[PDB]
């Protein structure tokens, strides 16, 4: 029931993801070193990690079938609002339920709740973020489903500032229908049970995390002394 | 619009 077009969409998104996500973590050495001891000792490092990841997200989004037909303004709006959400999704790959941390290849680059706290965040964000990573892990998504969910996240019509909401929606709907059909034809039960609805709930969860993250970000970037330790790309995309 | 780096990365 998966058309040639739908199978093409999946192969494109899979390749786009393979070309833009590095599970070897080879670049983490390029980042300002992580500091654990502490007034925001982990902010420079994780700011760099995020800035690096924003660049990966942009590269993925450009390869989403249809994305490039939007106004420059609308591509920008969708990436600005989605970037943190997609990075949270992306990060599930290094998240381990063994100890509820993001484990990126080594000890220096294994991040837990206290590291995220040392980046300026409170439990208001960190607790639901962990709960999110756990719930997402528990879905045990196919990689096919993972990349579709990321693409659907980016092309949402209700994003703030969206101009051509009509065109954004048609782009998304084609992806949504690809995902729904994929699960039916390709995800065997019981894992498939309500899987689509569950995945959309993770996008609602992401909207909520986006909102809290923005609050804590404005509070963090309120003092220029902290704003100083971010990167130019982070300041541009998350605001300042 | 006043996102130089974002726009350049998207081109
Ligand atoms: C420093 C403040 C700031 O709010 C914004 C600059 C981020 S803190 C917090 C909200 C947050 C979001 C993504 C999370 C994480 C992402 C982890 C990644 C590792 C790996 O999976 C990965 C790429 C490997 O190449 C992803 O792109 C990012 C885990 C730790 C905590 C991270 C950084």
């Amino acid at each position: 029931k998966l058309s040639e077009e739908q199978q093409h969409i999946i192969a494109i998104l899979l390749d786009a993801h393979h070309k833009t996500y590095d599970p070897t973590y080879a670049d983490f050495r390029d980042f300002r070193p992580p500091v654990r001891m502490s007034p925001l000792s982990m902010l420079p490092h994780l700011a760099d990690l995020v800035s690096y990841s924003i660049q990966k997200v942009i590269g993925f989004a450009k390869m989403i079938p249809g994305f490039r037909d939007l106004t420059s303004d609308d591509q920008i709006v969708l990436l600005k609002s989605s970037a943190i959400e997609v990075i949270m999704l992306l990060s599930n790959q290094s998240f381990t339920m063994d100890d509820m941390s993001w484990d990126c290849g080594s000890q220096d680059y294994k991040y837990d709740v206290t590291d995220v706290s040392k980046a300026g965040h409170t439990l208001e964000l960190i607790e639901p973020l962990i709960k999110f990573q756990v719930g997402l892990k528990k879905l045990n998504l196919h990689e096919e489903e993972h990349v579709l969910l990321m693409a659907i996240c980016i092309v949402s019509p209700d994003r703030p500032g969206v101009q051509d909401a009509k065109l954004v929606e048609a782009i998304q709907d084609r992806l949504s229908n690809t995902l729904q059909t994929y699960i039916r034809c390709r995800h065997p039960p019981p894992g498939s049970h309500q899987l689509y609805a569950k995945m959309i709930q993770k996008l609602a969860d992401l909207r909520s995390l986006n909102e809290e993250h923005s609050k804590q970000y404005r509070s963090l970037s309120f003092q220029p002394e902290n704003s100083m330790k971010l990167t130019p790309l982070v300041l541009e995309v998350f605001g300042n | 619009k006043n996102h130089p780096m974002l726009m350049n990365l998207l081109k």
